[PDB]
């Protein structure tokens, strides 16, 4: 689990970008903050390399 | 012609994409095509002509584009006043092709409940023998009703199926109830209660 | 701006040579690249080209259709005029007309829409009767009136409570065809038991087709 990967982004990745940020994907009528969420998730994932 | 996709379904916020495909294209290169909006009971607007450019008073949530051969619409940010007829035209070798037709259905909206309005007949028609009582009713979201007209009898109808939309302002499917009354039988009728049914909450 | 406007008898007699006229006004024809053009609309499908004129007295029609299609201009007055003949209950549809302003802007401004139904039947004598707004609606929250427009064979009807204000509150659902071929409307007006007793309210029935406008109201019964 030392291999994460973005998996939920708005915009596709322009030409040579590097997104350090981590904040919590967004959705439709409500502000979720990004605690625990369904209708939100978090950007990154995890790899599992077995 | 022109083929394009029937019924389009889209989540408040996400972004859907429409197909104005080739269908035996004797466009040619395909260099202009438009995409129009009509709502139900207005006039078809131009959104966007010349995809690679937008008209004045559209949004940017209107944007189109053509990889190959297939012109697409990309509308993003849905709301609920955006469920409306779309038409990609171009121009043919002798005439102009306006394609098919593009239903959008926004969904994740509350189901509304229809309210029951049985309007008493005014003392001026039951004189011509015009018993013509109406149980008008309107404002629910899924749009399926029967009503149950009947004076603690069998439940009949007789000419209250309509099929109308009605996609108003506040995007809430209305029905039209017309009874068939009979001149001769108001008189034995009571009352002539009025139950209309809705869907899921059949009661 | 660009306000495109149609009249024309809506009824008319089949198997004749319509005259459905387009009134423009805001822009000038002559300008290099203009026209307007005509656009079918049948009820419950899509949209398709019929016919149209430039600014160089190009008259351009449906390769479908070239019998019958015959526009002309009438830039002396602004009045575009299209007559089609060897008319088939197969055209009844709503008819547009808009202004092509270039090659890449394909009909930009569009205009309102008038229902041409003529299939078998003639104009009807509309029978207006509001409903009088008693206990029942009262009791049962909002005392919605309307008024009972039946009896009519052309379905372009327009009607509004005390026209000129209270543009509001008038529901307007589309009529409905019974056995009897004909249509019939029953809108009725959102405004509330605090002031409808001792005021006046007409619908303003415009069924413009027979040429009948018949305002009247109602009093309050008693079941």
């Amino acid at each position: 689990y030392n291999y994460l990967y973005r998996l939920f982004r708005k915009s596709n990745l322009k030409p040579f970008e590097r997104d350090i940020s981590t904040e919590i994907y967004q959705a439709g009528n409500k502000p979720c903050n990004g605690v625990a969420g369904f209708n939100c998730y978090f950007p990154l994932r995890s790899y599992s390399f077995r | 012609a022109l083929t394009q996709p029937a019924s389009v379904s889209g989540s408040p916020g996400l972004s859907i994409t429409i197909s104005c495909t080739a269908t035996s294209s004797d466009v040619g290169a395909y260099n202009y095509v438009s995409w129009y909006q009509q709502h139900p009971g207005q006039a078809p607007k131009l959104m966007i002509y010349d995809v690679s450019k937008r008209p004045s008073g559209v949004s940017n949530r209107f944007s189109g584009s053509k990889s190959a051969n297939t012109a697409s619409l990309t509308i993003s940010g849905l709301q609920a006043e955006d469920e409306a007829d779309y038409y990609c035209s171009s121009y043919t070798t002798t005439s102009v092709v306006f394609g098919g037709g593009t239903k959008l259905t926004v969904l994740g909206q509350p189901k509304a409940a229809p309210s029951v309005t049985l309007f008493p007949p005014s003392s001026e028609e039951l004189q011509a023998n015009k018993a013509t009582l109406v149980c008008l009713i309107s404002d629910f979201y899924p749009g399926a009703v029967t009503v149950a007209w009947k004076a603690d009898s069998s439940p009949v109808k007789a000419g209250v199926e309509t099929t109308t939309p009605s996609k108003q302002s506040n995007n809430k499917y209305a029905a039209s109830s017309y009874l068939s009354l009979t001149p001769e039988q108001w008189k034995s009728h009571r009352s002539y209660s009025c139950q209309v049914t809705h869907e899921g909450s059949t009661v | 701006q660009v306000t495109l406007r149609e009249s024309g008898p809506t009824l008319v007699k089949p198997k004749q040579t319509l005259t459905l006229t387009c009134t423009f006004s805001g822009f000038s024809l002559s300008t290099p690249g203009g026209g307007v053009g005509w656009i079918r609309q049948p009820p419950g499908k899509a949209l398709e080209w019929l016919a149209l004129i430039y600014w160089d007295d190009d008259k351009r029609y449906s390769p479908s259709l070239k019998s019958s299609l015959t526009i002309t201009k009438d830039t002396s007055k602004n009045q575009v005029v299209l007559t089609m003949t060897n008319m088939d209950p197969v055209d009844t549809a709503t008819y547009y007309c808009a202004r092509l302003t270039a090659a890449d802007t394909i009909f930009d401004c569009w205009g309102q829409g008038t229902l041409v139904t003529v299939s078998s039947a003639s104009t009807k004598g509309p029978s207006v009767f509001p409903l009088a707004p008693s206990s029942k609606s009262t009791s049962g929250g909002t005392a919605a009136l309307g008024c009972l427009v039946k009896d009519y064979f052309p379905e372009p009807v327009t009607v509004s409570w005390n026209s000129g204000a209270l543009t509001s509150g008038v529901h307007t659902f589309p009529a409905v065809l019974q056995s009897s071929g004909l249509y019939s409307l029953s809108s009725v007006v959102t405004v509330p038991s605090s002031s409808l007793g001792t005021q006046t309210y007409i619908c303003n029935v415009n069924h413009k087709p027979s040429n009948t406008k018949v305002d009247k109201r109602v009093e309050p019964k008693s079941c």
